[PDB]
């Protein structure tokens, strides 16, 4: 019984620890990207003859 | 008395053309603007 009285402090302390771990990890794994596209043309000379 | 049958090809190297060749009137046709669907492909690729 005395040992099962553990839940009082272990359950919520662990829950909040996992909460802070999640709230830091989600912001820490942002993996930001930036991209752009263009349609620039390429010219190849054609002999006139 | 002669009686026999033969069948011969139309030697498509020499003959066999002389037709419309449906390549044309379709190759000179929209093949360029239809290809120009690169615009739509770029649009979808941007949001992809």
């Amino acid at each position: 019984s005395l040992w099962l009285s553990f839940r009082y402090e272990i359950m919520p302390l662990y829950y909040q620890s996992q909460d802070v771990l999640d709230v830091i990890a989600n912001s820490t794994s942002e993996f930001m990207t930036s991209r752009d596209f263009v349609a620039k043309a390429i010219n190849i000379g054609i002999p006139l003859e | 008395d002669i009686n026999f049958y033969t069948r011969q090809v139309i030697d498509p190297r020499l003959c066999g053309g002389l037709a419309f060749s449906p390549k044309l009137n379709l190759f000179r046709y929209l093949d360029a603007m239809s290809l120009s669907w690169n615009r739509s492909r770029l649009k979808i690729s941007r949001a992809t």
